[PDB]
């Protein structure tokens, strides 16, 4: 076993829109190879406090109960939780 | 971004941890399950225009990037008291 | 070439030379006295020692016995030869007839079909059972699961489904007896061979008297035979007597393999083991496997990890329950847990969808009213609530149906009900057309007309 | 006289209904307690199993 | 054949299994309690004449042997949904 | 010559090392000179290499890691026989009283196998207590187990003393009391109360206090049991009193936890059923002599499905329940006849007449318990004459259940009496079948036999 | 600031995740697990931190702490032990929050030793 000194990287870019891909970046839809704008690391750290900005713009679910009572904003983290089916 | 099932990710990580003989915790899940979900979810954020301008080396100016996340959790018979949903 | 070094119940440790160690799923053969035993590799330990599972009885094995390394996995006959016969986990014939004249043998450890190879079909399939194809209808090529505890009718329901869905199916079928009663398999074999349909049903039996190695891999060999029939361009029906025993054999073995136990007592690989088994059983673009599976839930606990990790793998889950059975309402399908992926108005129609949703609404309201009735009785209810109580009780009675295959336990003649009849009946009850009939008229009847006739004689 | 007789009947009916409710409440107690006992026993077993297994 | 109490055979086997440090499962019974009872009970059966003739090497011919078995199980407070009873 | 060395001390667990020829057997006893005292160790497990793991039958403080250990070839041996009567002893058979040395002729080991199948009695027999309630509603089998399910405030101690006296005098037998892990103050008070009651002469006491290590509290029951076994071999019918069997079970759990064995069920030891059976299977009737046992039972969390109650009930033949409500009425002994049961109460076991009498009494009292609710809610004007007669006879029966004890002489002045089985059966048959309907209900209170009830009514 | 003699206001966002950060790494340090999977040193780890937050004769620290309640159950060892360290405890309840009353303080459970 050789040890390639590089962490796991994944293809990334605009060409992935519409493609079905596995965890390692291999297409499985069968519609040809990807057109990626370089690679990026899977395991990275998040932006710090000084690098954030507040949330004041909406994103519409298209439903009534959600978009009215429990709104979602751009940058928000919403937990959809319940039983099976 | 949608995470269709965080609980199944947690189960896969539990299998990896136990096969590696790491010490088990509550409901046999290792303690770093919270670290897993926390370091995943906190990556979803909105960043100020200074950050965008610095990252793109000046190409994009006056814009704030943003990523919204919708994780999904399955409860067994509505038991909110379970470890992973808590 | 190798020698046995440890014998722990069902698992055996074998030592091989440092340069001649078998692969992860290779098969070994050992001479236990005057008889031969097959071992299957599971793990490569350090120093050329491998852990194996015994595909047979482990008693009588001395340490220090020599073994032979076969250079292939466990391979079973497949195709036209295995079509009227009973077979073991290792593909050996179990009926006292001669050898199986196969042209080809397949290894039982294969890979699930790729994403681009799959096919999803909305072509709906009809059963004679009322509640099943009202509440949770299933289409051709989708997996159906029969949940429930002990003695709630899973086997009888599956026999009825075999009888009815064989009416509109012409091709071959595979039945896998996975860790269940030997008597049930014997009776099924004689019932099949007395109806002259044994020439299309293929049988694999590893039953609840077998050691863990046989029970574990018997499910896989049955599914493999189903793969061979599928890839000839055919549509196959695959019946599994019990899919819980597979995980239970894994549970019995996993402790001896050195794996630290997970929640409850299950192996860490429960999800992966179930995923490996249940993802190579699908309908591709060159075949289709319609499958019915019985899922025994332990201790009537639907929150147990074994049933809980199977709900996500099925198109149509039917949950039998003991309380409904105690009332005599056979089949004891709980209509507030049974669902399907095909219960949508775009595929099943608006009238069917509305009828099913109305049934669920009424029964849910009845459940809410039960706890009021328990303390106060029926007198303190609103008049509308009393109306919905009466209609919910009548609906529950109408969900029952006397099967042909159950004619022995009861005496009533069997009944086959069409979808149009059952939606008409439930639509009639919901809108109160039959408010003038007594409750017992709806018990163990077929179509609604039969209930009216029964009401005439009370 | 009709009204007075009906009030007497009302009190009789109420006392019968209250007796029935009392018995049903006792019936629910004797079963909820079984559920509670099984729950306590199972919870203690699970937690002890976690401790002993976690000793490793 | 009558087994006076299979639940207390299960208790004895649980004691043996716990003295050998085998990790237990539901209600602390070992993982193979089902196999214990399954292979014990499945030995009771009705066998065809061909099997008897093969076993007796032809000395008994045309007769079917049988072994009926009624085991006994004790349940606490009369519920059937317990692990061993089910 | 001492042949062993201590190698570890962890809490109450001591590991000692012997030569490979001299390794002790499983339940042998060892002795160490800890400080100036002698410490007894009971071996529990033979680990490999000549090491044996033991539980200290005493305080473990002050033990070093190089002390020499003497290997006795026998298990714990205790004095047995008549010399033990009137004395209080610890687990090891040594006086915790201050009266002096026990002058025993014989010392027996506390560990032994249960009587064999060929030793059991050829028949099944009833044991009179002389107490009307017990002899009628829940008769004891000679050699059977009886569970006292009463609490406190009710007369548990009074009943125990009455039975000790009656088994000594009316029959010819002795008694053993096993104070399995119970309070020192209350043991002292029990000793003084039996001294005042003049029953100390006819019982032998083994106490294991709560403040002793778990092994002591676990083994004290077996000590009392082997003393009772000696009295059995003399040909007597012995009564063995267990102060609390739940403490025996719980001390077994504690010892198992100290040894490190994996726990079962609700946290109990893996060998719960076996330890319970080892204790209970030795309390049986032999072709000569017998040991009948009264055992106080506490149910944890009021849960009748809990493993300790569930395991214990498998061995009890009869159940006696003591009630504060019955005591408040002044009826003594305060035994509730509706909750107390015995599985000897079958017509082919006790006799058809006795059985049908018991059924009649139980059903009549049950019917009165329902009519009492009705009478409270509506009133006695609603009853019929048949209903009224049932109520009156039930009152008479309830009062006839009471009995004056000899210990109750000091509490009431009543001389105290002993009622035979046929006497109580005849009395309750007479009350059921309408005779003595003309007596007042107070004629039956604390009056002993029915022939004395008529005397009291003659004076009244 | 307290040793300089000034009056200080200290706001701590969650004591719970101090204890939880202890729990994550406890087992990897070789420790045997406690009653509810916590570390065996929960009480001491809480005490060493919380006994430093006191008003001495030189200066005073006034502190407000937010305490998470797992599963909204006050029986859990963490809220149970931190109850014993506080002068005033304002108990919020999910029941009152779900009913729409804000703040969701439970007036029956909330108390202070200055009352
Ligand atoms: N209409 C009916 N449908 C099903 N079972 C019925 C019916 N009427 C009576 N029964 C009885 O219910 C029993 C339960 O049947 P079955 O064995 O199929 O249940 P199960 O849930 O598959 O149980 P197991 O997993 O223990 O084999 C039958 O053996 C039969 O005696
Ligand atoms: N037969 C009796 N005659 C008179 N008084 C009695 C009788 N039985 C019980 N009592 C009264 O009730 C008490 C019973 O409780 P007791 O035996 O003292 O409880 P404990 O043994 O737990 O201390 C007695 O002390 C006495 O006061
Ligand atoms: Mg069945």
């Amino acid at each position: 076993v050789k040890a390639t000194g590089r962490i796991l990287e994944v293809p990334v870019g605009r060409g992935l829109l519409g493609r079905v891909v596995n965890t390692l970046g291999a297409p499985i839809d069968g519609k040809g190879p990807l057109d990626h704008d370089g690679f990026s690391a899977v395991e990275a750290i998040a932006p710090g406090v000084i690098e954030r900005q507040s949330v004041d713009q909406p994103v519409q679910t298209g439903y009534k109960a959600v978009d009215s009572m429990i709104p979602i904003g751009r940058g928000q983290r919403e937990l959809i939780i319940g039983d099976r089916q | 971004i949608i995470y269709d099932d965080l609980s199944k990710q947690a189960v896969a990580y539990r299998q990896i941890s136990l096969l590696l003989r790491r010490p088990p915790g509550r409901e046999a899940f290792p303690g770093d399950v919270f670290y897993l979900h926390s370091r995943l979810l906190e990556r979803a954020a909105r960043v100020n225009a200074e950050y965008v301008e610095a990252f793109t080396k000046g190409e994009v100016k006056g814009k704030t990037g943003s990523l919204t996340a919708l994780p999904i959790i399955e409860t067994q018979a509505g038991d909110v008291s379970a470890f992973v949903p808590t | 070439t190798g020698k046995i070094v440890q014998v722990i119940g069902a698992v055996v440790d074998v030592e091989f030379p440092q340069d001649a160690v078998p692969r992860v799923y290779d098969a070994l053969e050992v001479q236990n006295g005057n008889e031969r035993l097959v071992l299957e590799v599971q793990q490569q330990l350090g120093g050329g020692i491998v852990r194996t599972i015994a595909m047979g009885s482990s008693d009588g094995l001395r340490r220090g016995l020599d073994v032979k390394d076969l250079e292939h996995p466990i391979e079973v006959p497949v195709g036209k030869a295995t079509l009227g016969r009973i077979m073991n986990v290792l593909g050996e014939p179990v009926d006292m007839k001669g050898e199986i004249g196969e042209e080809e043998r397949w290894a039982i450890h294969r890979a699930a079909p790729s994403y681009e190879e799959l096919s999803n079909s909305q072509e709906l399939l009809e059963t004679g059972i009322k509640v099943i194809d009202l509440m949770a209808p299933f289409a051709k090529g989708g997996k159906v699961g029969l949940f429930g505890g002990a003695g709630v009718g899973k086997t009888v329901n599956m026999m009825e489904l075999i009888r009815n869905i064989a009416i509109e199916h012409s091709g071959y079928s595979v039945f896998a007896g996975v860790g269940e009663r030997t008597r049930e398999g014997n009776d099924f074999y004689h019932e099949m061979t007395d109806s002259n349909v044994i020439d299309k049903v293929s049988l694999v039996y590893g039953q609840m008297n077998e050691p863990p190695g046989n029970r574990l891999r018997v499910a896989l060999t049955g599914l493999t035979m189903a793969e061979k029939f599928r890839d000839e361009g055919r549509d196959v029906l695959l019946f599994v007597d019990n899919i819980y025993r597979y995980t239970l054999a894994g549970t019995e073995v996993s402790a001896l393999l050195g794996r630290m136990p997970s929640a409850v007592g299950y192996q860490p690989t429960l999800a992966e083991e179930m995923g490996v088994l249940q993802e190579r059983i699908t309908s591709t673009k060159t075949g289709s496997i319609t499958s019915v599976q019985a899922v025994y839930v332990p201790a009537d606990d639907l929150t147990d990890p074994s049933p809980a990790t199977t709900f996500a793998h099925l198109d149509a889950t039917v949950v039998l329950s003991r309380q409904i059975a105690s009332l005599g309402i056979y089949p004891a399908v709980d209509p507030l847990d049974s669902t399907s992926r095909q219960l949508d108005p775009l595929v099943v129609g608006q009238e069917h969808y509305d009828t099913a949703r109305g049934v669920q609404s009424i029964l849910q309201r009845y459940q809410e009213l039960k706890d009021i009735i328990a303390i106060l009785g029926m007198d303190e209810l609103s008049e509308e609530d009393k109306l919905v109580v009466a209609r919910a009780r009548k609906i529950q009675r109408f969900l029952s149906q006397p099967f042909f295959v159950a004619e022995v336990f009861t005496g009533s003649p069997g009944k086959y009900v069409s979808l149009k009849d059952t939606i008409r009946g439930f639509k009639g009850i919901m809108e109160g057309e039959y408010d003038h009939l007594p409750e017992q008229a709806f018990y163990m009847v077929g179509s609604i007309e039969e209930a009216v006739e029964k009401a005439k004689k009370l | 006289q009709g009204v007075v007789e009906n009030l007497a009947s009302e009190q009789a009916a109420r006392m019968v209904a209250m007796k029935a409710a009392t018995d049903n409440g006792g019936s629910l107690i004797k079963e909820l307690q079984l559920v509670y006992n099984k729950a306590r026993q199972a919870s203690i077993t699970q937690e002890l199993t976690e401790i002993v297994s976690g000793a490793a």
